[PDB]
């Protein structure tokens, strides 16, 4: 009647037959336990013998697309955060994760748009300057490079003559602008902080 | 689950309970049996028992459990009313090894190995035994007796009793040191 | 499980296995073990540069 | 409860190890036997400082070729450099900063970095295009990578964040065996010439002898008053050196399975931030949370020489597989090739 | 499924009506069996009884057009990638090495995105130097200039006196197919390295 090895799952208006098996990414997603009937669910549809609940299909997009093919890529135009809504609403911790990755990309695609962006500094010598430079490593860009006086052998050709200055637009934080701290890494900060 | 971190709600409310209870109901029953049955009665009855018992325990009870359960198992059944299974009349070690039964034998010792009180009253009784035996040998039988039988016959007296440890009292390294120990005593009464 | 402390019990068969294969494993005394270690060092002495001068040219340090 | 019991059981087991190895404990022949030529004290000079960084030295690392020495700075900051010739192979930014970690590879072209990132970042030297790309980065882990090993060229070990030193297969990027047990953070790790049983020492000063080639521990050295900051094994394997937070070195010996002898030492105080072996393992040399650092004899348990000329703590050593010099990580900036 | 010329896919709940004809360009790909409309592939719906098939309509659509009329258009605002991924899905190698050469013109195009980026440092006094800047090739970009010191007089008319480092926003190849070394390559590098 409304249940069988498939499942037709309304999700705003349109209505997706989607097996039992697909729709769960987790046993406490809150998809699943829709899956099965509850006692507890009284609005539903029963003219076509699908279940009713009230999100956006949008954001149910990306969803069921991590779902069905097991890689999450958010579509450039769509809110990364909507999938975001859509997993935290689902209590999908699976989709947590990668809508982290997919944000951290982002933020890497963003990092023009205030969000942390990596920024270095190298040391090189007259000589070691074309190879370093050269052999600098892909998925870097290099900002600027600045010559010194010369501490050791004359004005010139000094192990510490250059400095190179390269960067990385994704950011170098586990995650986004906030990442969950741990103490003995402070302990060791403070360490070297003296 | 109650006990949420600790084992405290299980721990009290019906563990100890169950424990201080199955001692006395241990008591009480082995009491019963000992007065009810013969050796070999009180033997099967008592097994029979205690796998009931333990059975039941562990259908009911934690694997944290079995340690106290286990102990007083062994303490309240085969313990304390253990010395008069040693020796009676119509039954007892002496008494049964001369009748050759030795399935009998095994399980009296089987269900005394859990316990080492058991084994070493166990020990202490063929000990006897065997030093009656041996000294029965040394001193002549019925009209003269061969040295074939008495100096060299300790070594048939010994191979005979190691059958029969071997049989019904299995390997074990107590059992095989009392036994030398009283082939080693009598040794010089040849 | 945690109203076993967290099966803490984990850590006393962990630790019964400890003592298992370290009863298992040989015991080597002390003084034995220091001798191999005074062997072995001593027999290396003459090839650990660290013990002796070396040369303005012998390391690729000086070179 | 019986929990409690267990417990007890435990706290016998390790009276019973604690038995065995003091029946095993005899007088330690080496220190009694300090008629052995003196070890004096070793004068000693650098031929090389290697300016090329300008932040601290956190961890640094010879390469199987031993020329190569892949010194990482806290700041994100690889300089695969050229002991022999003072130059820079390779100046690497690295994705996080704090990297406390760095080792180098048996292929001799990869590399291992480990920071708060949670992430083992492994470059590979030499490619086709000729820069140093990024072999993996290696997710999955769930404390700060706190110390790394190479393994394999596709294995590696990473003492990471929150009690963690598994296994990992490089090429898929994901543990190989997982290493757990302790009940404090990982960031020690020592390769035995072996190259297959590597001692993790813990935050709870636990140096857990593991067996790569199984899942489960192998020996569990203790007598450790601290943190393990670095485990050294010996040139044979056959035993290890270990320096923690405390004012005292120490040796534990396999063959023993107890700590063999102690490197007590009152004229310094500061924690063992770091240990070393020479090559004959006859020098075991200290590096100290102040700025020069020691050798002492592993033989006589006397100082055989200092490591001075330094102007800030050492954070990491590294002698030559020639034995004709050793790298100091320090935190002044330069690393000194002591020949 | 119902039988007709043409064929209604459910591809994510969204019903693709596309001719049968067209989908036999690959059968080596999913949908030459949702085709067939004897039992070799069988599927329904039970509002409109249309075949069913768990994969996105978000990529679906530059590799149906790739079918249709044999050259893949990648919407220069969905994800290359997930035309990549929609190509493996129905691993059509043609198809692969088109999205693969789309997300290296993206690549090049955005090396300023953490991708393949190169970089060069020429050497050259003001002389040459106004020479090799005028007639700097088209795709490098001139990115600084650098003076350095000159043993001669003070400045100018020393061979060093001008290093030019110079970019090339260049391909990223996904990997798989490139950056392969060779042995002799290796022999010679190490050759070199010293």
């Amino acid at each position: 009647g409304s249940v069988s090895k498939w499942v037709r799952l309304n999700v705003g208006g349109t209505y997706f037959l989607t097996t039992r098996q697909t729709l769960c990414r987790d046993p406490k997603s809150f998809l699943y336990r829709l899956c099965q009937a509850d006692p507890d669910l009284d609005s539903d549809k029963d003219e076509t013998g699908a279940y009713l609940i009230d999100r956006d299909p949008t954001y149910f997009g990306p969803v069921l697309n991590y779902l069905r093919h097991g890689k999450l890529v958010i579509n450039k135009d769509l809110a990364e955060e909507g999938v975001l809504e859509e997993a935290e609403f689902y209590n999908i911790t699976s989709l947590i994760k990668l809508v982290k990755d997919k944000i951290r990309e982002r933020d890497s695609k963003t990092s023009q748009v205030p969000v942390k962006h990596v920024y270095r500094v190298l040391q090189c010598q007259e000589e070691e300057l074309t190879q370093m430079v050269s052999t600098m490593s892909d998925g870097w860009k290099f900002e600027q490079l600045v010559s010194i006086g010369s501490s050791y052998n004359y004005g010139n050709e000094d192990q510490a003559e250059f400095l190179c200055v390269v960067s990385k637009e994704l950011h170098n934080t586990p995650y986004g602008t906030a990442s969950e701290p741990s103490e003995k890494a402070k302990i060791l900060q403070e360490r070297g902080s003296r | 689950i109650l006990g949420l971190e600790g084992r405290s709600v299980y721990e009290e409310d019906f563990e100890a309970p169950f424990l201080e209870m199955s001692a006395e109901f241990f008591q009480m029953e082995s009491q019963k049996f000992l007065a009810e049955n013969s050796a070999s009665v009180y033997i099967k009855k008592v097994e029979a028992r205690i796998n009931e018992e333990i059975e039941r325990v562990m259908h009911c009870l934690d694997k944290s459990t079995e340690e106290p359960i286990v102990k007083v198992v062994e303490r309240e059944l085969i313990s304390k009313h253990m010395k008069t299974i040693v020796e009676m009349e119509n039954s007892g070690l002496v008494h049964m090894l001369k009748n050759g039964k030795t399935e009998d034998l095994g399980c009296m010792y089987k269900l005394f190995s859990r316990v080492p009180n058991g084994l070493k009253t166990m020990c202490e009784c063929m000990s006897s035994y065997l030093r009656e035996q041996g000294k029965a040998l040394v001193s002549e039988e019925g009209e003269g007796k061969n040295p074939v039988d008495y100096i060299q016959g300790l070594l048939d007296l010994k191979s005979r009793f190691d059958r029969f440890l071997l049989e019904s009292f299995n390997n074990d390294r107590l059992f095989k040191q009392t036994i030398a120990g009283d082939f080693e005593y009598f040794l010089n009464l040849n | 499980m945690a109203s076993n402390n967290t099966a803490s019990i984990a850590q006393a068969r962990k630790l019964v296995e400890q003592l298992k294969m370290e009863a298992n494993i040989d015991r080597i005394k002390v003084s034995k073990a220091a001798a191999d270690l005074m062997a072995y060092c001593e027999a290396h002495a003459k090839e650990d540069p660290l013990l002796t001068p070396v040369p303005a040219s012998e390391n690729p340090f000086r070179e | 409860s019986e929990l409690d019991q267990l417990r007890q059981e435990a706290e016998q087991l390790k009276n019973q190890i604690r038995d065995a190895r003091k029946a095993c404990a005899d007088a330690t022949l080496s220190q009694i036997t300090n008629n052995i030529d003196p070890v004096g004290r070793i004068q000693m000079r650098t031929r090389r400082t290697l300016r090329g960084h300008l932040a601290k030295i956190y961890a640094m690392h010879w390469g199987t070729d031993s020329r190569l020495l892949v010194s990482a700075s806290q700041d994100g900051k690889l300089i695969i450099w050229d002991s022999y010739t003072t130059n820079k192979v390779h100046a690497i930014p690295l994705r996080s900063s704090w990297v406390m970690t760095c080792a180098y590879a048996p292929s001799g072209n990869y590399v291992a970095c480990g920071g708060l990132d949670n992430i083992c970042s492994i470059y590979n030297l030499k490619t086709r295009e000729g820069n140093v790309r990024v072999s993996r980065e290696l997710a999955g882990h769930t404390g700060y990578l706190s110390c790394c090993r190479f393994l394999d060229d596709n294995q590696i070990v990473t003492s990471s964040g929150d009690t963690t030193c598994a296994l990992w297969d490089i090429e898929t990027g994901q543990q190989t065996t997982t290493f757990t047990g302790h009940t404090g953070d990982v960031m020690s790790l020592s390769l035995a010439p072996d190259t297959r049983l590597f001692v993790s020492g813990a935050c709870d000063a636990s140096a857990k002898l593991w067996d790569v080639r199984e899942g489960m521990c192998r020996q569990t050295f203790t007598g450790h008053e601290s943190d393990i900051n670095a485990i050294c094994f010996f040139p044979n394997g056959n035993a290890f050196a270990t320096g923690s937070d405390d004012a005292t070195c120490r040796l534990f010996d396999l063959r023993a399975d107890q700590e063999l002898m102690t490197y007590s030492h009152d004229n310094i105080i500061c924690g063992i931030t770091s240990v070393s072996f020479s090559k004959s393992g006859r020098l075991l040399l200290a590096g100290y949370d102040d700025f020069n650092c020691n050798v002492w004899d592993a033989l006589k348990a006397d100082r055989a020489g200092v490591l001075a000329g330094h102007d800030n703590r050492v954070s990491c050593l590294g002698v030559t597989d020639d034995g004709m010099a050793v790298a100091t990580g320090s935190w002044d900036s330069f690393l000194k090739i002591w020949n």
